[PDB]
DNA sequence: CTTTATTCACAAGCTTGCACAATCCCTGCTGGACAATTCTGAGTGATGGCAGCTCCCACCTTTCCTTCTTCCTTCACTTAGACTACATTTATTCAGCATCTGTATTGTTGGAGTAAGTTCCATGTTAATACTCACCACTGAGGATATGT
DNA sequence: ACATATCCTCAGTGGTGAGTATTAACATGGAACTTACTCCAACAATACAGATGCTGAATAAATGTAGTCTAAGTGAAGGAAGAAGGAAAGGTGGGAGCTGCCATCACTCAGAATTGTCCAGCAGGGATTGTGCAAGCTTGTGAATAAAG
């Protein structure tokens, strides 16, 4: 009788328990199969990861060495996909992307 | 003396809000309004701070919104000036009429 | 007396922004959006996986509704990397 | 045989009268929609002219007509 | 399905300026950044820049600052390179891949690659070249002078043709390619392994690593069988 | 307690210039203002309608953030770093 | 040995004849007001599991559908689809 | 004891009972409250009634006997709250309503 | 002989076309399209009737739509005449 | 089976034309109806990977009208009288 | 809240037309309807018609159909009406009033009614007036030419003053009123009952039927209280 | 693979000489009935042309339409 | 150049006849209702304390009001061509019928896989605590700008 | 073509305090383990409905041409927006008090789920009907052409 959490087993840094115990009690089926929050659970991480990698670059290319909301703003509106999943969502705090119609400059 | 030209400053400011993230409402005129917008729906409301920080950055952040459709619209009629019939269009297309 | 115990993912939030980016923090604010993030993109995934159940009149959410589930959600070479890690971290839960 | 050569006389002392008053078609239309508040298009009252209508769309039409012509002889 | 159309072979005398286009069809073109690389016999695969069509952003190597500049037309779907002051060592064969903006993707698609004549991280590859029978293993290292982590590719070349896509992201197996090719590896260690030897596997293998801003390709390994 | 009103002059023109400028307008005509204002009227009050119902059903006499939140999600307009 | 597939047809008639006592319908308009009748209950089901999940509770009670009405319904047609249910409900407890 | 049904007990015309099924087995909470499928049944019976008295109102107009669904667009669309909450609903077979921009009009 | 001017024939479909409810594409060249269309993802599939009806009627209704808000966005511009700018800042503003 | 190439020019200049008219349109530029095209390509490649998708999951061959309308629903057009 | 300005009393010679604006605050405009109603001492209430600004869609009643013509604002938030050609039968006061879409809905909030002066199916309500003390029961008939669906309101209306609803649907209560009135009955026979009597329920009762196309009012009963 | 390139061919033929003389394909159809006491539609010749039909029943026309594309030549 | 009468093309209102579908009727069958029982979830109360009001103040940044400048919008005119309208020819579609055969549907079995209850212990949240990355202060350089050469 | 003051913006220095990161405490939920059940793969039989082919009648689309009327370019006026400057005001941040209600704990009881029976409501299939639509006729009308003043 041991160790070994789900999460750890399946070699993943989000908790396969607590994403088992939410499906569990989130009213979203009658039963649960155990491979289900294992996938969720990897898919969650990979897209924070996703995310978190590139407003640390965003950040990185600013002298700035901590995330803040403007960066993870700066990430999700710079990409094709992210700013597709996660286009009707405000972000607080996020400012928008620098971005002046061609015919408004002047010459 | 030395004036500045129409547009120059204009452009400098576009450049300036659109690199900060702070809310562009002042706060205190903004929650008294809410205050008063919600005590046509229940009397002695209280709110948390949290709440009308979210309501104004949602709110600053649909006005943005809205301000760069109307600015497409106003493009659009070959003109640099928004007006509120390109509002009225922007809202329309947007379905919010 | 009484109790104060609120949960959230900041601390995986951070493993993974250690593992991603080891020298780099991040603020309580990208904190509490990367919280609502996750939070959002499971109701989404959960929701779309409940909802092809009960159209196939199952009665179990299995992983095989999670990958249709991201498959709808996720544009496409997001939800083919999503895929791909769903299906190596279940192939590696099930051989231990 | 009885009605259409009445009904070519009534045209043609219309058409006299029109003329002799300077009214157009359109004016006997919207008069005739002013009294009766039935307003009829022009094409009607030139049809009615040249005979062109029916013949059951003509008995309809005429006492119309012998109305407007009584009422234009005074006012 | 997805293609990358190209120009043809171009003989410009030094001096002057060439435009060579990128014409893609089969997908969404705003969702991919368009990749341009340089191949030369003197040192082999060198990554020019990428041109991101959504936003138009473009992020350009050093060494091809001021030389090289990338353009995009989005209603006709392509992507212009534009060489400025053609010198004598420009005389190269220009290729633009493919490549998702997602940092574990890598350039999956390349184009035929135009043929120009004019008139950091080091990637180490140990075995610069072997020849094999037809069923045996094949073992190519790819020593990282930095860590990158699990971010390289490897690619396949017949001579005379555009390279091909084996592994991306250091063990997953690309679209189409057999279960034959395996990648391992992490961190500065990595390697690719060929099961059995066939008629078609001598070519010019490379590995690129895409984990730091500059991407840098490998030596290059020749492959002849039997 | 107290009344407050004509509180809707407080979201000042220069406070709408600023919004329009970090939008990207160049220039703005007069009348922008009024009609700002109603359009900001009727979205907050949309949004704050939904938040007193939420605010409601629970029996609670204060607004909360995630009622807020929960209205905003409910008129398709998700809003991050707030809870939930 | 087919299987039997339910619909609100018979009901949406005898509503049709409570309201105009002569007009009929077509299959096409009853398959519409099938569609209609599906996504509204889909509506307010869904907004009342949420009401219930917001406040920890485990139990749909007419409360969160009322809620759930008047926040997805516009002003009248809400304020009078409450008055409809409260007297239904009302009704039916007075009885028996 | 004779079994008379739920939706009689309410004055109802929709099911009680099948609306109580299908909110037990539809996944949205642990339990239903008894006057929850009366509510809702009584809710739905009304919006039921208010479209289709709209649409055989519109029928009527048209000199015709059968609803069909071009009425019911026309009884949808031609109403401020009915067309708020279907806004994004498509009806088959259901056209649009005639509507000529007052610009394109001749003179 | 007699010509209408232009503009006129064009009120009149506007009339005529608003009037009525049946589908404006023709059922074969709109089943062929969708078989192509379906047959990059799947290979061999085949169709019910009904579903390629309700991929007519939803392309029908959408493409109705956005002539409509083009319509809106030509008028904007001082024009009579749709033009493709009016279709992408329709297509823009919608969020497509 | 035949490959079905092309079939996009199958949407004609009068099918467009008659979809303007239903939506109000009096006059129609030379280049609408190319961007109609491509417009409605997208919409129906759209739909039609979502309700494959949906088919897939099922272990059928064959999309049914319910496929499409779960599609069309979660895209947020909503289809009325196809069950 | 919700009310509805109308403009001062107009002294008008006769064969000319008149505009009375219908200035609506409190609500979202273009969800009601605006109907407009006429009363006279010599026959009580005629409903005249409604427009609907949601997309200016008007319906008259036959009687007044071209001598009334209504129109909307958007931008003001107004409507206005058009009498035309006015004669001597025409000094009345024109009263405007909100009602929603639904068809159960009636015609709940009124305007002050301008007072204008120039130089189907019946309602029968039995009682013509009632002689009634402090604390009695009060019952007033609205008899019904014909069947309306419980499509059937009770208004009270004071000497000089707009109608105040008081029962909508034939059995609710409008907003505010108290639960001392009642509404009863269906079909052809509706009743309307007052509990207890205060100094205030002096008044003149009506009833209106808005379930066929042309809206009729009841005869009126006065009703005094000691 | 023998018969449709031949039968391309000839298709192509009787385009290129219904073009050089004006004819219509309802002509040629009508021209068809009148010489050899069977008519074909516009739709067949139409058809014909595009190569649209079973072979059988190309086979079976083709014989006609070369008699009438001989015939065409010198009347 | 301006109203005004033929003329024409068109949609709408009438008046049968049918046959396509709507209404209704018959039969099983399955799902809802009766009733007793058991099982919880949630309404009542009572506490503890946190946070949401309210008020005072001081400052200085933001807002408001005037005045003059500029340049953008709007309107009148003009014209080249690209749209519309329409007759003619050509081609694809539509509707009905037949073949077939691959797939969707129904039926039964039972074994893998999930739910449920105990035990417990290792992890995640809170509170306390020690630095750290980034924000004003303050020079300092390279270009943006409007004017003058 | 060139030359020049003038505010505006990025680049680095220092201090440092708000915030982020690191260390116990602990409680509580996830894991190990076993038993009960139940759901859904897995074959197997079979009908049906979707794909394919003909074939002729409708029906529409493609072409080609004439001509109108619309989009687009040009120029000028004027007036509307903005830039600048000075005065006013009121937003912000801090610093208190004060209490109202939010959240927690605990109970019990009233309602909601379980389970077994059965009956009656409703879905599928088959006769029955009648609404509206196809079709021909008549007609009133708007749009556009020929004429008169």
């Amino acid at each position: 009788a041991k160790a070994k959490s789900r999460s750890s087993r399946a070699g993943l840094q989000f908790p396969v328990g607590r994403v088992h115990r939410l499906l569990r009690k989130g009213n979203y089926a009658e039963r649960v199969g155990a491979g289900a929050p294992v996938y969720m659970a990897a898919v969650l991480e990979y897209l924070t990861a996703e995310i978190l990698e590139l407003a640390g670059n965003a950040a990185r290319d600013n002298k700035k060495t901590r995330i803040i909301p403007r960066h993870l703003q700066l990430a999700i509106r710079n990409d094709e996909e992210l700013n597709k999943l996660l286009g009707k969502v405000t972000i607080a705090q996020g400012g928008v992307l620098p971005n002046i119609q061609a015919v408004l400059l002047p010459k | 003396p030395h004036r500045y030209r129409p547009g120059t400053v204009a452009l400098r400011e576009i450049r300036r809000y659109q690199k900060s993230t702070e809310l562009l409402i002042r706060k205190l005129p903004f929650q008294r309004l809410v205050r008063e917008i919600a005590q046509d729906f229940k009397t002695d409301l209280r709110f948390q701070s949290s709440a009308v920080m979210a309501l104004q950055e949602a709110c600053e952040a649909y006005l943005v919104g809205l301000f760069e459709d109307t600015n497409l619209c106003a493009i659009h009629a070959k003109r640099v000036t928004i007006m509120p019939k390109d509002i009225q269009l922007a809202r329309r297309i947007r379905g919010e009429r | 007396r009484k109790r104060s115990r609120k949960e959230s993912y900041s601390i995986y939030v951070y493993k993974v922004l250690k593992q991603v980016h080891p020298d780099t923090g991040i603020s309580s604010k990208a904190m509490g959006i990367m919280n609502s993030f996750v939070n959002d993109i499971f109701e989404r995934i959960a929701g779309e996986a409940s909802r092809l159940a009960h159209y196939n009149k199952r009665s179990t959410i299995t992983s095989r509704e999670i990958q249709t589930a991201v498959r709808l959600l996720l544009p496409g070479e997001l939800a083919k990397h999503a895929v791909s890690e769903g299906t190596k971290a279940v192939t590696k839960y099930t051989s231990s | 045989k009885a009605l259409q050569k009445e009904l070519e006389q009534f045209a043609k002392l219309l058409k006299q009268k029109r003329i002799t008053l300077g009214y157009t078609q359109a004016d006997v239309g919207l008069t005739l929609g002013v009294l009766f508040g039935k307003v009829f298009s022009q094409t009607t009252i030139c049809r009615f002219e040249a005979l062109q209508l029916s013949f059951k769309n003509m008995c309809k039409l005429r006492p119309l007509l012998q109305k407007w012509v009584e009422e234009a002889d005074n006012n | 399905e997805v293609q990358l159309q190209q120009s043809g072979p171009e003989l410009v005398e030094p001096g002057t300026s060439v435009k060579m286009p990128c014409k893609a069809s089969g997908y969404t073109f705003t969702s991919y950044t368009i990749q341009w690389v340089k191949q030369t016999p003197r040192q082999g695969l060198e990554w020019i820049g990428y041109i991101y069509p959504y936003n138009a952003g473009t992020k350009y190597n050093e060494k091809f600052k001021g030389k090289a500049t990338l353009t995009s037309d989005k209603s006709s779907s392509t992507v212009y390179m534009e060489l400025s002051s053609l010198t004598s060592e420009d005389s190269a064969v220009y290729y633009c891949a493919r490549k998702s903006s997602r940092l574990r993707s890598t350039l999956d698609y390349w184009g035929q690659g135009t043929s120009v004549t004019v008139s950091d991280i080091k990637m180490t590859q140990s075995p610069s070249s072997m020849h094999a029978s037809l069923g045996e293993r094949v073992t190519i290292t790819c020593k990282a002078s930095q860590d990158i982590r699990s971010y390289l590719s490897w690619y396949q070349q017949k001579p005379w043709k555009s390279p091909k896509t084996l592994i991306y992201y250091a063990t997953s197996l690309a679209d189409g390619v057999p279960s034959r090719f395996s990648g391992s590896g992490s961190g500065q260690d990595f390697s690719l392994t060929i099961n059995n030897l066939e008629s078609d596997d001598t070519a010019t293998y490379y590995c690129l690593q895409h984990g730091e801003s500059p991407y840098t390709f490998g030596s290059g390994t020749k492959l002849e069988i039997k | 307690r107290k009344v407050l009103r004509d509180n809707i002059q407080g979201i000042t023109k220069p406070a709408i210039r600023r919004l329009a400028r970090r939008g990207g307008v160049k220039r703005i005509s007069g009348l922008i203002y009024e009609e700002t204002r109603g359009v900001l009227k009727v979205f907050l009050e949309n949004v704050i309608r939904d938040a007193v119902t939420y605010t409601e059903h629970a029996k609670r006499k204060t607004v909360t953030a995630m009622d807020v939140v929960y209205a905003l999600k409910r008129q398709g307009r998700t809003l991050y770093g707030f809870g939930g």
